[PDB]
């Protein structure tokens, strides 16, 4: 944003120009996927998945 | 000058329709702000009226304006600097800078260019953005029938 | 500045989710608000996050 904000003209931006939303989702889905703490869930047992 | 259910023209997003006069005094001052909204992105942009004629908030036309540009678009010996990228900042600062009769004088240079040629994907969003612009004034102007406007303005380019 | 998330119904219930292998998912939005200091504006539009 603040790469963006001021390199582009002023009064001509708006919060969806501004926005680069890809970060923020590639972000959660490699944390999602790809990270030791994000488990397959294990379950061969309602004990197990307990 | 500004009055709730005016339609007014706010740079660059074409048509705007303002909602209220915003009395939100802030730093002691009464900044009589007003909220006015566009369709395109749907975003709410209060500006105090004492600067929007400063940040450039612009009445829309009528036929004078609409005949005006008529002619400025069927306006021929459309020149341009033979360097594309001059002529792609040339458009572009004449389209930023708001302007109707320059944003007439974009379209019918871009329309002008493609339908001889066909231009490019960055030339061709330029056209669909200032086309969309113009297309939102002209339905102001003639107070209805956004897709009319369209196809009135698809006739008087090919003239 | 950014305000105010918000949450979507989710894309698909958890068994369609399930069998079509499609994430669990609900869309966020956050009404961003941008002011200009030198002239005063403000821009609030609802972002899709």
């Amino acid at each position: 944003v603040r790469e963006r904000m001021t390199t582009q003209d002023v009064e001509a931006i708006t919060p969806q120009t501004l926005i680069n939303i890809r970060p923020v989702v590639a972000a959660i889905k490699e944390f999602f996927g790809t990270s030791q703490l994000s488990q397959f869930m294990d379950q061969n047992n309602p004990l197990s998945g307990l | 000058i500004f009055k709730v259910g005016d339609t007014v023209v706010y740079p660059h997003h074409g048509a705007a329709l303002v909602e209220a006069i915003e009395t939100r005094t802030i730093k002691g001052e009464q900044k009589e702000y007003l909220v006015l909204k566009v369709a395109q992105g749907d975003l709410t942009v209060r500006v105090p009226a004492e600067n929007a004629e400063y940040v450039g908030v612009r009445d829309v036309v009528g036929q004078e304006g609409l005949d005006k540009v008529f002619q400025v678009l069927r306006a021929p010996h459309t020149e341009e600097p033979t360097n594309w990228s001059r002529r792609y900042k040339a458009n572009l600062e004449k389209l930023a800078s708001g302007d109707v009769n320059k944003v007439a004088e974009v379209v019918r240079d871009l329309w002008r260019r493609d339908q001889e040629r066909g231009l490019s994907a960055g030339e061709k969003r330029m056209l669909a953005k200032a086309r969309q612009i113009l297309v939102g004034e002209l339905a102001l102007a003639e107070s209805t029938d956004d897709a009319k406007a369209e196809t009135i303005l698809d006739e008087v380019l090919a003239a | 500045s950014f305000s105010d998330p918000r949450f979507d119904d989710v894309k698909a219930p958890v068994d369609e989710c399930k069998d079509k292998d499609m994430t669990y998912a609900a869309p966020l939005f956050v009404t961003a608000e941008f002011i200009n200091n030198n002239t005063g504006e403000i821009k609030s539009q609802t972002v899709f996050m």
